């Protein structure tokens, strides 16, 4: 009842020593569908959920490609989304046209930090409502990033965000110790049953509300869609119940 | 225990207690008082159909312009508020021009979509736009289809119907689309799908057809040619 | 042309630059913060652009209230010998032109 | 101060900025952290609660080096104490741009916390809500130790605590007698500090980060060797 | 911006209907936050600030806590209030020094000084978006022609000069009993002007001092560059009174 | 209200509140008139400032030169009428710079009541709460009479007033006014008699004429004793009219 | 009722702006100040703020020259006070140098209620909450200017602001005569002065200056302690 | 109408009636909240009109297992019989154009009823104060001419402070809701009745509350006099909202 | 409760300040258009006639240049400043490309400078609303109205201001193509419909007449009063 006068703009202080607004703005990640990323020692895998609606009036484009050896994955407003991934793009082509070498994943994530914190200190604007979850191929390895409204990123082993995505998290805390030793159609395998996990126990995953994107230590980034995720779909068994 | 008022839906950068940007939604709204329009791909060629209203025998039924034809093979259509579609024509035509005076190719349909759209997203103007856009043409792609809303982004589609009445338009549309059609068996859909919403006659002065196709340049359908159909 | 038309058009954003570097290199990174939004805050209270103002708190913030130039003396702006219409000078301020 | 509050450009009758304030309550949101000062070092101390099993081990830590001679502990809101770390590195490299030699300490928290005093002044921005401590030794200076608030006050200390439980700790801190001990003999009386400070039926598992700076490392800031930290956590549970 | 809020204290830029500016008299009020007092007086060639020392946690290292500031070579400062502020202003009077000194091919003035800082002060008095700071202002210096001098800036921008004042929480008290000494006797020695001082602080506050607990600053015409005394100065001066 | 805090704001039967406020504030102003006859134009305005100890060291209040063939008179705010009739003088010396000709009477009005206008159509600013009176001869039309309003209104008149009580006024002006059949003398008369109703001596009066003689304009403002000798006249008169 | 006394840019329904109101009621709270014009001069005089015996007697002045033939003093605040001088004094350099001959006072009078008519017309400022009276010698003829908060000035022959103004306002019309002397004009001012005191009048605690065809000067303590003996 | 809890309406004859005003911070429901928690009165029927907002919920004064499950509406009428005190409280807000009819009802039952005399509590906007009221008590009162002589005795003896009339002189309380034409309609049929109200500004009020009680404690004496007295409701927790999500501090 | 801010939308989406403005429009006086096969005819109503003022600065229809003129309802300070603009516009079009200026070009001109001014909230719209006819190059007559949010349409007959629905159905009532073949029955087809709410034929009229290849035509009392009688005469012939 007290809080009316204390939530309106970023940059009023609660007498709780809380910024309503920036809570207010991580509530819009989970808008979203569903996306799960994971690892193993060679490969990083990035799989996608996509809308109920008919294909015939939208072609939604989840998985974005950034470089030859990153990839994203978006949950929650869109415009932010498309905003983010130029600024990314904008830094490795710069990076790269100056030195010939790659855009570290930890430097180009401690960037995209340092821009976000800015508008949630200055009167004027408003935070961004958008997560991701990186994955990207260097000198270091593979790796999966995730990204917060609030300007603060992780280091993962196996995340998921969006709408239902506890299931998921659940599922990949209790499968986690197997994921090092996989090859790729296991770790996509294991990637597919963790989304399906977010559905009702009736429906099952088919090749036209998936997307899959995988990148390696010899494998740029590609996007795999429609007809192309076959292959992997087809060696999926059935619920357990 | 007692019941107080809150509002969220004043300002265009305030976030909802549940994250929602409620005066994007009332902009969005806001289409649903424009005329209906529909738009069908086809490997053929495009078909855009969009109604005009009248309001008196004494308006002229010429200057109600709703499909505006961009250069480079690209069309156009608009639903909601008319005069604010002036910029985002002017900014696609001066980057379409500029793209000819430095290249001397065309530029493609998702390029002039993704320049027009870069505009639209500016007011994080002050307020988003009231007008929704449809564009079509094709290119060595094939046939293209985008859509945009006054939230600022495109997405593209092959089959798309905006307007006051459009849910049953795409309910009518999506069991009529075929993925394989002609372009004329399009065209009649895209009547028979105008016919059935309208409340009036469809005599040749109440609509509006452009079809593009690889074959020639832009070409509006006359008054002669309207009343063919 | 001559010379001296460069120099004399941008003295003041060069002087401002020279200061700014200074006084970030021997104070920090604060002090040319708080001038620049010192300056923005008082540079915002003036009259419409097609009227003559006086930037009495801006002289006073950047100590010109005790200096006479060439440029105080010298064609003169109040007595302007020109003019444009009200509304187009007000919407060229705000960029729309 | 209801009615003089929304703004840091705004007093109460009684000469009071309520959203400074405010901003200083935002540090007790979250975990405690402490920073004693020896007779040849500085050893810092932070119990990081862990949220899930699926971030890295070594995610999200909250010790950083601004350079290479100087450490920092941080509590309260992350982001901006990231943004804070790179006002520190940027005034450090430029300060060894322009005289060839490493930046005192004492510079480094004038410089920084005027930085963070300057967002207190305005109604266009907002004031940081955190708060970190600085640590350091020289063989010329010996061991510093500064601490810095979210008003911009900063002071040098020799022993500090900051977060939810910091008066339960000062407590802790004020009967050792550190002024002639050594880093080594501290590492266990800090780690015995955080153990008994923490609070169990709220928070359910926390993780122990140490580090030094002193002669042992040839004043450089490192994080505390496995061995030294297992030895320490097990003569702190065994002190329990 | 932001927008200014409504009613007659509580915004700077409004008049109340008594024609008065709430805002600076509550900004007046954050002197005596800080809870100490100081008192500077002049003597016939010397001029002395002195303050109180309070450190009141034993894990603080004191020789970082003190209020006694040197702007230039020659001239010396103490400052009342709020800390932040109180360290702001000094970098700011600073900068106006080197910037006079590059303009004007000589060092400022203690006068000249305290205006700059008046009137740098008064623009924040009359904007919508600064505001003022909480903390007061108190220079000494040794003038070629005129000699000792005492001068005190206060938030509203206003600046004079004196013969001796105080500033804190005791400020009044100080006020009469340093009147009633000055209408009883002129021309101090430099000596006569240390006691004079600390007898003042040590009779408005009635307590019995320690070396630690007072810091003095001094300029004089013999030397005029501006000193902090030391330990075994201010014992022996305690002891002097003492005796 | 809710509606009347800004310029910027219509209320939802389409009106601007604060510009009907700022209108407002002429009615607390002193008298201004002003008479159009065939040989010359007329302006006679009330006198505020009278007390003992003030001093006249100007050559007059509330009536200005604006350039060798016009004239202005003010009512409202002094601070804001200064900034108006300095601009005003600034217009006529540029067109009379650009174009090598006097300016025309219309012109100027337009002019100053587009700056008028545009303190109105901005936001963060505050109208200007003065009414103007002009008077001026030029080639094309002739001897002319415009009148102007804080909204950025203009109109010509044969007869207007603007002030305290100027209702009353124009009614007397409609009732005494004879189109087409009137003279210099006449129309003084009739700025005194009406006048004199609406408030008499010869310190609380001014009054400045303007006539054509040998293709010269002459702007002039009456005397004490002319303007006694005019006050002597009605009164003798209107005492010979109710003896009868 | 209150809607339309917080801002400045505000007309009431009535049409009148109440800010400025407000600041005329600031300048009618602070120290009087008293202004006569004689046959061949101009006299000023006020009263002192700083009474008390550790205030230094030559740090700062309310009475001040602005060119050798024009002088000024106050009431209400004094910070703005300060920043009027300055820019005022700027101004007649710049005629100065311009022309070629001593600004007139009329000119300069002009020239700073414009600079203080602005401040009353935008938004996010204050006007000046203080009055000036200006004294000046010209073409062997003295002027009286009084200049409000708003930016209207008028010219005078004898005049009181600050506190108790209208109690010195009926003494001056009852003393005042046209062909007065400069000395007696300065025993008048000073009678003015004597009457809302509420205290013993010294040398220490009033300010008086002067203005004659030798130019704009402030007298001397010692000056005015002789004018206090002779009454 | 007053529809009771039972069969039959309580038989309510020189009664004490006290109530609130929706107005600014809810500081008069909140006065009520401690008063009727403090001296733990018995519900004993409703006030159902169409004029406030509709809303429901459990019981705010739960002490027991037994008593926390008792549905509540947005107006309840408590009583004390043995000190002759009943109370009104209302929890939510006013539809437009509903404030006079309610008004008036509620005028109507205080007559019909035979209450002896009616005590309002009430606030006003703290932003609309002079420089005479900046520097005095922000408490004042007001009332009838019918009022008894002995409450204006005791009210002189108090030394209070009387609202400010404002310029045929009217009375006016800016944020005071239906304060203002309680009092006109009072004064218009003959009823006896105090207005206490208190200058606040909208945050946190639970002190505003507390002094409010206090002054009004002066004059009442409800209980012991002033030389952890006022029993918090259940239902005071949880004001600022939910807890603080994690991963962010 | 949404019609405060200018580019604020309602819940079912409208924008109130345009609206308002629109009713501003709603306001003035009425004013006909009409356009015939070689002639296009205004008129307008005048309100009221104080006898002490001079009728030329009064006027309400204007010539923009040499085959153009427009008529306005609405503010009137508004009106001067969109009058003064679009003359400018064409002065500089004229001496910067010696074509004539087409109707269709000034009239999107003045529309999209309408337009421009409701888009933020630090400005308010033009309370105004135009009608605008003239001769292309070719000599085809045009009609255009524009409306205070930038939209515009082009007519055959149309009316604006109070009373103007009225008209609007009498118009749609009454325009044939046999009433537009020859200039009289055009200009007594513009005065039979401004008569529908004038209270007094003749007396507080005003016309304007445009022919092809001529200049702008202000039709005098006599010519208009001569045209009332013949409409007199034949509405007694046709009484019966």
């Amino acid at each position: 009842m007290f809080r009316n006068q204390y939530d309106n703009d970023v940059t009023v202080w609660s007498p709780q020593g809380r910024i309503h607004q920036i809570e207010y703005a991580m509530e819009a990640v989970k808008q979203g569908s569903a996306t799960v990323g994971l690892k193993s020692k060679t490969h990083a895998v990035l799989v996608a959920l996509k809308r109920a609606q008919s294909e015939l009036a939208a072609h939604q484009k989840k998985i974005l490609h950034v470089d030859n050896h990153i990839g994203i994955s978006i949950a929650g407003l869109t415009a932010d989304a498309r905003l983010l991934c130029n600024f990314m793009r904008q830094e490795c082509l710069d990076s790269r046209f100056v030195f010939d070498r790659p855009l570290p994943v930890s430097r180009l994530v401690s960037l995209i930090g340092s821009k976000t914190q800015i508008p949630t200190q200055r009167y004027g604007r408003r935070p961004y409502g958008v997560g991701l979850l990186i994955a990207g191929y260097d000198d270091m390895g593979p790796h999966i990033f995730q990204t917060c409204p609030s300007a603060n990123y992780f280091d993962c082993r196996a995340m998921s965000i969006g709408a239902r995505s506890q299931s998921a998290r659940t599922y990949l805390e209790r499968h986690m110790s197997e994921f090092m030793e996989c090859n790729l159609n296991e770790l996509v395998k294991h990637g597919l049953r963790a989304l399906r996990e977010t559905l009702p126990a009736e429906q099952d995953l088919t090749t036209k509300n998936v997307s899959i994107g995988i990148v390696g230590k010899d494998l740029e980034f590609t996007i795999y869609d429609d007809d192309d995720v076959s292959p992997f779909l087809e060696g999926l068994e059935e619920r357990p119940q | 225990m007692f019941l107080t008022r809150s509002e969220y839906d004043r300002g265009v950068n305030t976030f909802s207690p549940e994250g929602r940007l409620f005066q994007v939604e009332y902009a969005i709204e806001a289409i649903k008082l424009g005329s209906t329009a529909i738009g069908i791909q086809t490997s053929e060629g495009v078909c855009l159909a969009v109604e005009k209203r009248i309001t008196s025998p004494l308006m002229e039924p010429s200057s109600i312009e709703k499909i505006v034809e961009i250069d480079a093979h690209i069309g156009c259509a608009m639903s909601g508020l008319i005069a604010d579609a002036k910029t985002l024509i002017d900014k696609a035509r001066v980057e379409t021009q500029n793209h000819w005076f430095t290249y001397n190719e065309t530029m493609t349909v998702e390029s002039v979509t993704q320049a027009v759209s870069n505009l639209a997203l500016q007011f994080g103007m002050s307020r988003p736009f009231g007008v929704a856009l449809l564009f079509g043409g094709v290119d060595e792609k094939g046939p293209q289809l985008f859509h945009m809303d006054p939230s600022g982004t495109f997405v593209q589609c092959d089959a798309r119907a905006i307007g006051s009445a459009s849910e049953g338009a795409q309910s009518s549309l999506q069991e009529v689309y075929h993925k394989s059609m002609t372009l004329k068996e399009a065209i009649k859909s895209s009547l028979i799908i105008l016919k059935q919403v309208m409340e009036e006659k469809l005599n040749a002065t109440n609509i509006e057809l452009a079809t593009v196709q690889p074959g020639q340049n832009f070409h509006m359908f006359t008054k002669e040619e309207l009343e063919e159909v | 042309s001559h010379p001296l038309e460069l120099s004399e058009k941008n003295f003041q954003l060069n002087q401002d630059k020279m200061n700014f570097s200074t006084l970030r290199n021997i104070q920090g990174l604060f002090a040319p913060l708080k001038l620049q939004m010192e300056f923005k805050a008082v540079q915002q209270v003036q009259r419409l652009p097609f009227l003559s103002s006086s930037n009495l708190s801006l002289d006073v913030l950047r100590g010109n209230d005790e200096t006479i130039g060439f440029e105080d003396i010298l064609n003169d702006p109040s007595q302007s010998e020109v003019m444009g219409e009200p509304h187009l000078m007000v919407e060229y301020k705000l960029g729309l032109l | 101060g209801t009615g003089y509050d929304l703004s840091a450009s705004t007093f109460s009758p009684d000469g009071r900025v309520f959203q400074v304030e405010y901003a200083m309550k935002a540090v007790e949101n979250s975990s405690t952290a402490i920073g004693i000062r020896c007779k040849d070092g500085v050893v810092f101390g932070v119990e990081k609660l862990v949220l899930s099993k699926l971030y890295e081990e070594g995610s999200n830590k909250r010790l950083f080096n601004v350079d290479r001679h100087v450490g920092m502990a941080v509590a309260g809101l992350l982001a901006d104490a990231r943004s804070l770390a790179d006002i520190a590195r940027e005034e450090a490299s430029n300060f060894r741009s322009n005289f060839g030699y490493n930046i005192p300490l004492k510079h480094l928290a004038d410089r920084v916390a005027m930085y963070v005093h300057a967002y207190t002044l305005y109604s266009a921005v907002r004031p940081f809500g955190c708060s970190f401590m600085l640590g350091s030794y020289s063989v010329n200076d010996g061991a510093q130790l500064y601490m810095i608030d979210p008003s911009g006050v900063s002071y040098g200390y020799w022993g500090c605590a900051i977060g939810k439980a910091r008066q339960a700790a000062k407590t802790e801190i004020e009967k050792l007698q550190m002024k002639e001990m050594t880093c080594r003999d501290i590492v266990k009386e800090v780690a015995k500090i955080i153990y008994i400070v923490h609070d169990e039926v709220k928070d359910k598992a926390f993780e122990l980060e140490l580090s030094w700076v002193g002669e042992l490392t040839n004043g450089r800031h490192e994080i505390v060797p496995k061995d030294i930290r297992e030895e320490a956590e097990k003569y702190a549970k065994e002190s329990l | 911006s932001r927008g200014s809020s409504a009613g007659f204290d509580r915004h700077i830029t409004i008049f109340s209907p008594e024609g008065r500016l709430y805002q600076v008299e509550y900004a007046f009020k954050a002197i005596n936050q800080g809870g100490l007092t100081s008192v500077a007086v002049r003597g016939k060639d010397c001029a002395v600030i002195v303050t109180q020392k309070k450190v009141p946690d034993k894990l603080l290292d004191s020789s970082t806590v003190t209020h006694l500031f040197k702007i230039t070579e020659n001239i010396g400062c103490v400052m009342t209030g709020m800390t932040a502020d109180s360290r702001s202003q000094v970098q700011r009077a600073r900068y106006e020094a080197a910037n006079w000194k590059y303009k004007y091919g000589y060092e400022i003035p203690v006068d000249m000084l305290c205006k700059r800082i008046a009137d740098i002060s008064q623009v924040y008095t009359q904007n919508a978006e600064m505001r003022p700071l909480g903390c007061c202002m108190i220079l000494i210096g040794i003038d070629e022609e005129q000699g000792p001098q005492v001068y005190k800036c206060d938030p509203a921008g206003y600046y004079c000069g004196f013969k001796a004042t105080a500033a804190g929480v005791k400020q009044t008290e100080s006020t009469s009993f340093l009147e009633k000494k000055v209408k009883k006797k002129f021309d101090w020695t430099f000596e006569q002007t240390v006691e004079t001082a600390i007898t003042c602080l040590s009779t408005v506050l009635s307590i019995d001092f320690k070396p630690s607990e007072i810091e003095v600053g001094v300029v004089t015409v013999e030397n005029p560059k501006f000193r902090i005394l030391t330990e075994a100065e201010i014992d022996a001066h305690l002891v002097a009174l003492a005796e | 209200r809710r509606y009347d805090s800004r310029t910027t704001i219509f209320s939802p039967e389409g009106r601007l509140y604060q510009v009907e406020y700022a209108m407002e504030a002429i009615g607390h102003a002193g008298t201004c008139l002003g008479i159009l006859a065939n040989d010359g134009v007329l302006l006679a305005a009330e006198r505020r400032n009278i007390h003992k100890l003030l001093d006249e060291v100007f050559f007059s209040e509330k009536i200005y030169k604006l350039n060798e063939d016009m004239a202005c008179s003010v009512a409202g705010i002094t601070s804001d009428a200064n900034v108006l009739t300095n601009e005003l003088r600034l217009i006529a010396q540029r067109y009379l710079l650009q174009y090598q000709e006097p300016i025309p009477c219309e012109q100027l009005v337009t002019a100053l009541c587009d700056i008028k206008q545009a303190y109105t159509q901005f936001g963060g600013k505050r109208p200007f709460g003065v009414s103007l009176l002009y008077i001026g001869w030029d080639k094309h039309y002739g001897f002319q009479l415009y009148q102007s309003d804080p909204s950025g209104n203009y109109g010509g008149w044969k007869a207007t007033c603007i002030g305290n009580n100027s209702a009353a006024a124009v009614s007397m002006l409609k009732q005494d006014y004879k189109e087409g059949e009137m003279t210099l003398k006449s129309a003084l008369a009739l700025a005194i008699k009406v006048l004199n109703k609406t408030m008499l001596s010869a310190e609380k009066v001014e009054i400045a004429t303007l006539t054509r003689e040998n293709g010269k304009t002459v702007i002039r403002v009456l005397k004490q004793k002319e303007v006694e000798q005019l006050i002597k006249k009605h009164e003798e008169e209107e005492a010979k009219a109710e003896r009868e | 009722e209150r809607g339309y006394s917080f801002s400045l840019t505000t007309f009431s329904p009535s049409g009148k702006l109440v800010q400025i109101e407000y600041a005329l009621a600031a300048v009618a709270g602070g120290a009087p100040s008293v202004g006569i014009k004689a046959a061949n001069g101009v006299v000023l005089a006020t009263e002192k703020k700083q009474k008390s015996i550790l205030y230094d007697e030559r740090s700062v002045h309310k009475v001040e020259p602005i060119t050798k033939h024009i002088g000024l003093v106050y009431s209400g605040m004094g910070p703005d006070y300060r920043v009027l001088v300055h820019r005022a004094r700027k101004l007649a350099q710049q005629y100065y140098l311009v022309y070629q001959e001593p600004i007139p006072t009329a000119q300069l009078v002009q020239r700073v209620a414009s600079v203080m008519q602005e401040y009353t017309q935008s938004g996010g400022v204050r006007p000046f909450g203080v009055s000036l009276l200006i004294c000046g010698w010209n073409e062997g003829r003295p002027y009286l200017f009084q200049s409000d908060p708003s930016g209207a000035y008028f010219a005078w022959k004898a005049t009181a602001m600050g506190k108790n103004y209208v109690n010195g306002k009926t003494f001056l019309e009852k003393r005042y005569n046209e062909d007065l002397e400069l000395e007696d004009a300065i025993h008048t001012a000073i009678l003015t002065l004597k009457e809302s005191f509420e205290g013993q009048m010294t040398e220490d605690n009033i300010e008086v200056g002067i203005c004659n065809e030798a130019g704009f000067r402030r007298l001397t303590p010692t000056e005015v302690k002789d004018y206090l003996a002779a009454i | 109408m007053f529809v009771p809890c039972g069969e039959s309406a309580p038989d309510l004859a020189g009664f004490t009636l006290l109530m609130p005003a929706v107005s600014v911070g809810n500081v008069g429901q909140l006065a009520m909240d401690l008063i009727i928690s403090t001296l733990n009165m018995s519900k004993i029927g409703y006030f159902y009109t169409d004029c406030l907002v509709p809303m429901v919920g459990n019981n705010p004064y739960a002490t027991t297992e037994g008593n926390s499950t008792e549905l509540s509406i947005n107006a309840e009428v408590y009583s004390l019989p043995s000190r002759k005190l009943v109370a009104l409280q209302l929890r939510s807000i006013f539809i437009k154009y509903k404030s006079k009819p309610f008004c008036e009802k509620l005028l109507s039952w205080v007559k019909s009823s035979g209450c002896a005399r009616v005590i309002v509590l009430s606030s006003s906007h703290s932003y609309q104060r002079n420089d005479l009221q900046l520097r005095s008590t922000p408490f004042r009162y007001l009332l009838t001419p019918s009022m008894q002589k002995s409450v204006q005795n005791k009210i002189k003896s108090l030394n209070w402070e009387e609202m400010e009339k404002s310029r045929e002189f009217c009375i006016r309380i800016p944020g005071g809701g239906i304060t203002k034409t309680l009092y006109d309609e009072s004064c218009s049929k003959e009823i006896q009745m105090a207005v206490l109200l208190k200058f606040v500004s909208e945050g946190d009020n639970i002190p505003d509350a507390l002094g409010l009680v206090e002054y009004l404690n002066e004059w009442l004496q409800i209980l012991k006099p002033l030389s952890s007295r006022w029993k918090i409701p259940s239902s005071w927790r949880l004001l600022f909202g939910s807890g603080l999500p994690p991963a962010l501090f | 409760s949404y019609d405060r801010a200018i580019t604020v939308f309602s819940p079912d989406g409208h924008l109130f300040q345009v609206e308002y403005a629109q009713e501003a429009v709603k306001k003035g006086s009425t004013a006909v258009g009409v356009r015939g096969r070689d002639i296009v005819v205004l008129g307008v109503e005048k309100k009221s006639v104080a006898k002490l003022q001079d009728e030329r600065t009064v006027r309400k229809i204007c010539a923009l240049d040499d085959n153009v003129c427009m008529a306005f309802a609405g503010l009137t300070a508004d009106a001067r400043i969109v009058i003064n603009r679009a003359r400018v516009e064409c002065q500089s079009h004229r001496l910067t490309v010696e074509d004539p200026v087409t109707v269709e070009y000034i009239t999107r001109y003045i529309a999209s400078l309408k337009q421009r001014y409701t888009q933020s909230n630090g400005r308010r719209p033009f309370g105004i609303s135009a009608l605008i006819v003239g001769f292309d190059f070719d000599g085809t007559p045009r009609l255009y109205q524009t409306d205070p949010s930038g939209t515009y349409h082009a007519w055959k007959a149309n009316a604006i201001g109070r009373g103007a629905k009225s008209v609007r159905e009498f118009l749609e009532k009454n325009y044939t193509d046999e009433a537009i073949e020859t200039d009289d029955l055009t200009i007594k087809l513009v005065i039979k419909a401004l008569l529908e709410v004038v209270q007094s034929g003749g007396k507080n009229i005003e016309l304007a007449v445009m022919r092809r290849d001529q200049s702008l035509k202000i039709l005098n009392p006599e010519e208009i009063e001569k045209y009332v009688a013949e409409i007199e005469k034949e509405k007694e012939e046709n009484e019966k």
